[PDB]
DNA sequence: GGTGCACTACCACAAGCACCCAGGTGGATGTGGAGATA
RNA sequence: UACCCAUAACCAUAUCUCCACAUCCACCU
DNA sequence: TATCTCCGGGTGCTTGTGGTAGTGCACC
């Protein structure tokens, strides 16, 4: 009944494995083809894993619900489903120990570091091959001193085991000259032809000779040491004190000559493989090793203490986590429940099986063969061989590939799939249960535009909607009398021939207030999931509101979308309130709206709010003469002056027509008197305006979509064409000053009128619309002439190939821009209403580059090598390209295709890294007592070598908007109180003030200085959301930050972002300074030597030829200043300057590339990920732990607080802030679930299993994994529970409260 | 597949977006009630009926 | 090549069959069994990578599928993972490989189709037709260059 | 008692190795086989 | 103990079959 | 004859190893 709070992972003892399993498996017999029932005690046995049938036992006497629990008469099975076979577990009792492959093959060898054993060769060779380790006795000498844990080959080992033995057959019937106890040296002539090899004793038989490097001792009395015992010097051998042992070795007494022979082999440990390891782990005690490592770490210098602590941390982890390392290797191997590896028939009796079954079968066979072999007899080499096969079988079962590649039966060279294969990998257990790849009430279909719909609605095909809401439909039509019961209703709906109009009435009844989530497959950011109100439609496709065509990256070229149906009322409220598309109009990446008018609406609105002008061939002077009104009216009566003329002060249009109200003007427009693009005098609410009726209509549209008109008039600019930027500003202002509902209604009205006027306006693209200016012709001639000159400049030898190439590239890239400028000059001069020029001027479609390609020329074309061709493309798509030019451009086409197909992959990987490293950060908080801030600059320190200038408006907006003031500032007679959120108006005021020249840096709060333990506080975070208002407490800023970072990456340089997020060493590292001083440049030709000169020292830096520096001699230089030009290694920068400097550098450098692509991204997210990126410190002055270890900055802060003030003992735990790449920070986390789920499950799980890691369920990934409620969002404790009661019951309960005070 | 269409992948990017909002129970139902909790899904179907 | 691999398998089989064979009047039966070569040919024509389902949606689809050139294949030549260096076109594709026919997606640049006038002569050497130009006259003589 | 010599601890470079190479959807076709014994 | 005292036995609760993997070809980013 | 049984390429990382200079023991 209790709730899950922590998940503990630790090693499993052999008795733990015995306790878990129900019985043991002996037969490698899965299932016979004939007997479809489980075969034997094999991997699918019934009574070892539970019944395979549904509810009946083997017999079925005591089974019924009166007496199910009473033990069965002919049976003993408690009533249960097959789910027991899903959970009940087996085990295998290996006759020989084996080691978990993870602890012996992981890069830090846990066995190899706990013991003084070499991982790469020693551990395996003792553990697989025939090598011997031995603790107790090594004092025997082989020309080598004593042994304690030394590894020796089994050849020399087996030698020293039983002395130094040699045997020589002797011919029978020949009495050799050597007697029984004769000492023999090398060269001594044992017979007419026999010679020994070494100093020893030769034993004679009738017919054999035995040369032993042993010592013989005659005696004539009783024996003290019998045959078999191994003796140490000074111990009595025989005859009492007359004969005593002289060396280590074994005693053999032969009474035939009444002699004691003592060999030189003492009883020494002999072990192979896992058992040996077990012995070691059995005799190892952790506390003494811990103390010894402590002394061996504290005294010596850093190099040895590095490995000392590397093993001491493991030892401490074992000691403090409970589980002792004796069961670090496994004796009994668990056996997975059968249903997790079922053998399922495919067709024709053949059974498809999981490879786990094959691995278990092989292991069972090897184990049984070992048991039989050890039972019958012991051929030593054969026993060792079969031990090796058993060991390799266990290792293969645990995982395949780390040692060879055990495979399926030959002919199918597919390596088998093992446990580690199931866990890890791009598609493992983690990367499918983290995902929930399958959902019940879902559908998908092609999408078509739904322009008739409002923004808070979407069209749903009636058939798939009927299918999706099937239980709701059944209940709702059961409310009426259409069907008696649920089965009849389901059968009625089970065929579409039984449909009725009453059914569709009920379906419309069900979904009156419901919402569904529409989803697009590549979900780059938060807006890829949006709720909608379904509207039943007759058709197949999904009708989609066009305005979300950019929220999703969803065009209508055939792409599909999915739909999901939330069930609980609580989830319905969630979706309808905070996911409905009407409530999400602004980006989370910045305040820029995403519900902005799209291409076609922009085109229509630009067409309706444009002013035309043609010509003035008459005396335009009109301000002066009042006769000019009549005279110029006559001129317009003739063809002297056009209606939309360029008069001096006024056009004849404003003179001729004047309108009392906008209604009158539009009514006169309806009579074809005047076009919407003609300026005319109109008397608005209080003023006379010279505007076109189109602009007046636009203003009226805005004023009608909203309620008040004064507000609408004050929030528009009716003096310019409505380009997409103007529309975006209009939408943002309306959202700011009106709210949600009115902004949505304004967007709907804008979309509708834009569609209508785009239709009636009639903009089409004809081949003649792509006008080719004639001026470019002569330009080409000029350029050609120049090229000829440059070419002859080469033929005189004045230039190199590189010089000529660069000159040609410069010439062509200049003339291209000249031509494009000429093209737009032509367009503005001659044909203002050209569809191409109109589309380019508005934000509808196209870019100046594309227009130049259409009408001008696509000059420079890139080579596959990355450079650009010498010969450009003269022709454009208005004309016809030559075959050769088309073949040339195919290079760039293919480059673009491949770059998409690969950079998308890279960017997705980057986004995954980000979202992992940031998933823990959610704003649950009180305002943290941060007396700290960041000073956002307003001036670029260096655009020229020495110059200061104000930063661009975009950068200042993206750095300051939505931030919280660190401290009060007054700049222009305005008191910006401390703690006031900076709106757009405040930022614009600050920019204007800096332009006047009053302040240069703004102190603001930031996540980079937030003191909240996990997450950031509301103040330190800021103000930007989908809304404008300050952030609600409890919403995941980390995930949205990561998504905002990653979303533009697909549409992008990027490797620079990679090497900045992942702290790396750039190849083009720039030389930097670390100490204050002066610059002494020496121009030595070998290598330019720059000296940072100080009072007591001088640092010398050598600069090669390519080292293009950027400082002048004698300049003062500080720490962290980049002396040369190039990228800066963040690590040495942190070593030199400090944390804040490197954080600022990272933020600015990351923002640089994003700006270079034109992407507008706020800096809150980069700051968040940077803060998570360097939340780690490595302690230098020890406290109660080792020194050269790095972990959480917050934890060390708490520990220092406890040590110094909370507890007695002023031990300063002096650390250094450590910067590591995003990957390492993501991996090394306190929680092991996320780390295991992220990159490498093997190493992470091994580390978390060495020491019991009680994973606390903080961070969203863990709660998703376990499936429990997310801490963020609605799960935040600040709003997790909120008692709700009506006013009348409130009065009842409060009346109970006042009477609770009795009398 | 052959018998029934099957569900739709909800992946992780969709999960990331769903938890990017304040949606908490939505993700819980869509990971357990509608996908995996056998007892949960049977009980939910019976209750909604 | 697949036929000769199967043939070598059959050769090893008949070598063994002779090895334990005693007498000699056993030429047809006790020497050659059709299982290896037949199985090898069947496997090549059924489960190979390059023997793929025909795309008979329309006659043009079938023709293009029949005259499509693939870079990947048996596996030791090129695979799907890493090919970014060779996906791009070459200056020699002019007149031999269509620089536009490649299918968008993962198999971009790897899979292509030869030009219309292309012709493999005897060994995978695409020859482009060219008209001989002698002095200032273009002769009807048409000659195929590698 | 101080420098020539030898030495040993430390850094830059080269080699071996584990691990990357995005998300979802539809469709199609393929699967213990040869020898030996009964 | 036999009147009390001595009693323990027989039937009705359901989401599943296969879909695995490999190879190949396409579609949408 | 039918069934049962043998037949990487690229990056970062880590580690290592020879090198190289500070400093410990012998000629000045
Ligand atoms: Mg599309
Ligand atoms: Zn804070």
């Amino acid at each position: 009944k209790k709730e899950v709070r922590k998940v503990r992972i630790a090693l499993a003892s052999p008795e733990k494995i015995r306790s878990w399993s129900y019985g043991e498996v002996e037969k490698p017999e899965t299932i016979n083809y004939r007997t479809l029932k489980p075969e034997r005690d094999g991997l699918f046995d019934e009574r070892i894993f539970g019944p395979i049938k549904d509810y009946e036992c083997a017999c079925g006497k005591y089974k019924r619900q009166r007496f199910e629990g009473k033990v069965c008469e002919r049976c003993g099975v408690e009533v249960t489903k097959s789910i027991v076979r899903r959970y009940r577990m087996g085990h295998i009792e290996l006759a020989t120990p084996a080691a978990h492959i993870w602890f012996v093959k992981d890069v830090p060898s846990k066995i190899g570091t706990l013991l003084d054993l070499s991982a790469t060769e020693l551990e395996q060779v003792l553990y697989f091959s025939k090598y011997i380790v031995l603790d107790p006795k090594g004092a025997i000498l082989n020309g080598v001193p004593v042994e304690k844990r030394q590894l020796l080959t089994d050849e020399e080992y087996r030698e020293l085991r039983y002395g130094k033995q040699e045997t020589y057959p002797l011919p029978p019937g020949v009495d050799a000259l050597v007697k029984d106890g004769e000492e023999v040296v090398k060269g001594q002539e044992l017979a007419p032809g026999v010679v020994s090899r070494l100093d020893g004793v030769a034993l004679y038989r009738f017919a054999s000779i035995l040369v032993v490097k042993a010592r013989v001792y005659p005696f004539e009395d009783d024996v003290e040491v019998s045959t078999g015992d191994r003796v140490a010097p000074g111990d009595v051998l025989a005859d009492g004190g007359k004969v005593k042992s002289d060396v280590y070795g074994r005693v053999e007494v032969d009474l035939v000559r009444n002699v004691v022979r003592v060999v030189e082999s003492y009883d020494i440990d002999a072990r192979m493989g896992a058992e040996a390891i077990q012995q070691l782990l059995k005799e190892l005690d952790l506390e003494a090793l811990e103390k010894e490592l402590l002394e061996e770490m504290k005294h010596p210098s850093r190099a040895r203490r590095a490995k000392a602590r590397k093993r001491l941390e493991v030892v401490r982890a074992f000691l403090d986590s409970g589980n002792r390392p004796e069961w670090m290797i496994l004796e009994a191997v668990p056996v997975l429940p059968p249903d997790l590896r079922p053998m399922v028939q495919v067709d024709g009796g053949r059974f498809a099986t999981s490879d786990l079954n094959d691995l278990y079968r092989r292991l069972i066979n090897r184990n049984n063969r070992l048991k039989k072999l050890l039972a019958q007899g012991a051929p030593e080499i054969i026993i060792r061989n079969e031990k090796r096969m058993l060991q390799e079988a266990v290792d293969a079962l645990l995982d395949n590939g780390r040692r060879g590649a055990p495979v399926t039966n030959p002919g199918s060279d597919r390596p088998l799939r093992s446990l580690t294969d199931i866990l890890s990998g791009k598609q493992g257990r983690f990367r499918q249960n983290l995902l929930g790849k399958r959902v019940d009430y879902s559908g998908r279909s092609v999408i078509v535009v739904g322009p008739q719909l409002k923004l808070h609605q979407c069209g749903l095909p009636k058939r798939m909607a009927l299918e999706l809401f099937k239980p709701f439909l059944l209940k709702k039509m059961e409310e009426k009398g259409i069907a008696p019961n649920v089965k009849a209703a389901r059968r009625m709906l089970e065929r579409q021939r039984d449909i009725k109009d009453e059914v569709w009435d009920a379906l419309e009844e069900v979904i009156h207030g419901k919402v569904v989530l529409l989803n697009r497959a590549p979900t780059l950011h938060r807006l890829g999931i949006q709720a909608f109100q379904p509207v039943l439609v007759e058709g197949q496709s999904i009708q989609l509101h066009p305005l979300v065509c950019e929220a999703f990256n969803a065009d209508f070229d055939g792409d599909q979308m999915a739909v999901h149906v939330p069930l609980s009322s609580f989830a319905q409220a969630e979706a309808r309130i905070q996911m409905l598309s009407a409530h999400n109009l602004l980006s989370p990446a910045s305040g820029e709206p995403l519900a902005k008018p799209s291409r076609d609406i922009i085109l229509g609105l630009y067409y309706i709010t444009q002013v035309r002008k043609e010509k003035k061939g008459a005396g335009l002077e009109f301000a002066t003469p009042e006769e000019a009104l009549a005279a110029h009216e006559r001129g317009e009566v003739a063809l002297n002056a056009p209606i939309k003329v360029a008069g001096r002060e006024t056009s004849v249009g404003r003179l001729k027509y004047v309108f009392a109200n906008p209604d009158e003007a539009l009514l006169a427009v309806a009579h074809g008197i005047v076009d919407l693009q003609d300026v005319v005098t109109v008397r608005y609410m209080g003023k006379r305006l010279e505007t076109s009726p189109g602009r007046i209509l636009f203003a009226r549209i805005v004023a009608e979509a909203v309620e008040d008109e004064k507000v609408a008039w004050e929030l528009i600019q009716l003096d310019v064409p409505q380009e997409k930027n103007s529309l975006k500003d209009l939408v943002y202002q309306a959202f700011l000053r009106l709210g949600m509902e009115k902004t949505a209604r304004l967007l709907d009205a804008l979309k509708y009128y834009g569609f209508t006027f785009s239709t009636t306006s009639g903009i089409t693209i004809g081949i003649d619309d792509a006008v080719i200016p004639e001026e470019k012709k002569q330009y080409l001639e000029e350029a050609d002439r120049k090229l000829l000159q440059i070419e002859q400049a080469y033929e005189m030898g004045f230039l190199t190939d590189r010089e000529r190439y660069d000159q040609i590239l410069q010439l062509w890239t200049e003339t291209t821009e000249k031509v494009t400028q000429a093209v737009f000059k032509n367009f503005e001069e001659n044909y203002p209403f050209n569809p191409l020029y109109v589309m380019a001027q508005s934000g509808a479609r196209g870019n100046p580059q594309q227009i130049r390609q259409l009408c001008g020329l696509r000059g420079l074309m890139q080579k596959p090598s990355g450079e650009t061709f010498e010969v450009p493309v003269r022709s454009s798509f208005r004309e016809g390209l030559t075959v050769l030019e088309y073949f040339i451009s195919s290079h760039g086409a293919r480059k673009g295709g491949a770059d998409t197909a690969l950079r998308t992959a890279d960017s997705g990987y980057l986004t995954r890294k980000l979202v992992d490293v940031t998933h823990e950060i959610v704003v649950r908080e009180a305002d943290c007592g941060t007396t700290n801030y960041i000073s956002v600059p307003l001036f670029q320190p260096d655009e020229v070598t020495r110059s200061l200038r104000l930063r661009k408006r975009a950068d200042i907006e993206a750095g300051l908007y939505g931030r919280v003031l660190a401290r009060e500032v007054e700049v222009l007679g305005v008191r910006l109180e401390e703690g006031r959120y900076l709106s757009m108006d405040d930022v614009h005021l600050l920019i204007k003030a800096a332009e006047a020249g009053e302040i240069q840096e703004v102190p603001v709060r930031s996540p980079l200085t937030c003191q909240t333990r996990y997450g950031v506080c509301q103040k330190c975070y800021g103000y930007d959301l989908s809304m404008a208002r300050p952030v609600s407490i409890g919403e995941a800023v980390g995930i949205v930050a990561a998504q905002s970072i990653g979303e533009p990456g697909t549409q992008l340089g990027l490797p620079r972002v990679i090497e900045l997020f992942e702290a790396r060493r750039p190849k083009a590292k720039a030389v930097i300074s670390e100490i204050d001083g002066v610059v002494r440049i020496e121009e030595t030709e070998e290598k330019l030597s720059v000296f940072v000169e100080s009072e007591g020292f001088s640092k010398e830096y050598k600069l090669p030829k390519e080292a293009r520096l950027l400082v002048k001699d004698g300049d003062y230089v500080e720490a962290g200043q980049p002396l040369t030009r190039g990228a800066i290694d963040p690590h040495q920068l942190l070593e030199a300057k400090g944390p804040e400097a490197v954080e600022r550098y990272l933020v600015e450098e990351i923002q640089k590339v994003y700006r270079a692509q034109g992407v507008k991204l706020h800096d809150k997210h980069i700051e968040i990920v940077v803060r998570q990126m360097m939340k780690y410190v490595e302690v230098t002055d020890p406290g109660d732990s080792r020194l050269l270890e790095g972990q959480v900055l917050e934890k060390w802060d708490v520990e220092a607080l406890n040590e110094r003030l909370i507890a007695e003992g002023k031990t300063p735990v002096a650390w250094k802030p450590l910067l590591m790449g995003v990957t390492k920070s993501a991996l090394s986390t306190k929680s092991w679930l996320s780390a295991a789920s992220f990159q490498n499950t093997t190493h992470v799980l091994t580390e978390a299993a060495i020491a019991g890691k009680k994973d606390e369920l903080i961070g969203l990934k863990e709660n998703v994994i376990l499936g429990r409620l997310i801490p963020a969002g609605t799960g935040s404790d600040f709003v997790r529970f909120t008692q709700v009661v009506d006013q009348k019951t409130l009065k009842a309960i409060e009346e109970a409260r006042k009477e609770a005070v009795e009398a | 597949g052959k018998a029934q269409f099957g569900g739709q992948r909800f992946g992780e990017m969709e999960v990331w977006a769903l938890e990017a909002y304040g949606a908490a129970h939505t993700l819980q139902e869509m990971l357990t009630l509608k996908s995996d909790d056998i007892e949960g899904r049977n009980a939910a179907y019976e209750a909604i009926i | 090549d697949q036929f000769r691999v199967g043939l070598a398998r059959l050769a090893r089989g008949v070598r063994e069959r002779m090895l334990m064979g005693s007498e000699d009047s056993l030429t047809p039966a006790k020497l050659v069994n059709s299982r290896p070569l037949e199985a090898a040919i069947r496997e090549f024509f059924s489960r190979s990578q390059l023997s793929q389902f025909k795309d008979e949606t329309n006659p043009l689809s079938s023709l293009r599928h029949k005259r499509r050139i693939s870079a990947l294949g048996p596996g030791g030549l090129t695979r799907e993972r890493a090919g970014f260096d060779v996906r791009d076109v070459h200056r020699t594709h002019y007149g031999r490989i269509c620089p536009v026919e490649t299918p968008e997606g993962a198999n971009i640049g790897l899979i292509t189709s030869l030009a219309a006038y292309a012709r493999v002569d005897e060994l995978g050497f695409i020859r482009t037709p060219y008209r001989r130009v002698v002095g200032g006259v273009v002769t009807d003589e048409v000659v195929y260059m590698t």
